[PDB]
């Protein structure tokens, strides 16, 4: 069996910007 | 999606285009998307696309990556945790 | 470790129809 | 589920029956389903089943496919992005 594990994370980051209509 | 300062990706060991979950500390949203490399040193955490409906500027979040491991590797895994400040600058990195 | 990566996407498509009671 | 003009699937490199996520730009919904081949050249993007509760005709969406990669392949991946017009005709395709 293969396991799904948490391997990395960026904790408590702050969102700096948002772009709902981003194109890419 | 989510544009992330590549410095952060490097520290996390998360690759560009890797799937990541975003858990919103500010409002409780939880979603799945992927990482995009952002300007190094900018501290950018940009929410692109539909995710903008759920995750807003100023929100505190957690970006998590999950991998698929073999039994042996799973048992010896020491996850990487990147801690950052309010500008997304690295404060510390923990492993395990 | 195997990684789960985004490999493709159709961006900003428009939904043309819907069928809640589709059979198939 | 989601019926997709097969031309689009081909351009995306998404296979019929492949799992895909749908992120709704119009309303913010996020869900998981799978692709079904649709009439080529029709530009069809049809939401079948339960998904109809969340994704409506006229909505702008993002269909994303995720795969499982080995380390080496992951690091060299150049994702495919298909850009379309209001009728779902291809405008451009980007890689990487």
């Amino acid at each position: 069996m293969k396991r799904v594990m948490f391997h990395a994370k960026i904790h408590r980051a702050t969102v700096t910007q948002a772009d709902l209509h981003y194109v890419g | 999606x989510v544009t992330v300062d590549q410095d952060l990706l490097d520290a996390a060991g998360i690759l560009p285009f890797e799937q990541v979950d975003i858990y919103d500390i500010t409002n409780g949203a939880r979603l799945t998307t992927y990482a995009l490399p952002g300007e190094r040193g900018s501290g950018v955490i940009g929410i692109n696309g539909a995710a903008a409906h759920l995750v807003k500027p100023g929100d505190l979040v957690i970006l998590v990556a999950y991998g698929v491991f073999d039994e042996e590797e799973a048992r010896n895994l020491k996850p990487t945790v990147v801690l950052v400040d309010e500008r997304n600058r690295i404060l510390e990195v923990r492993k395990g």
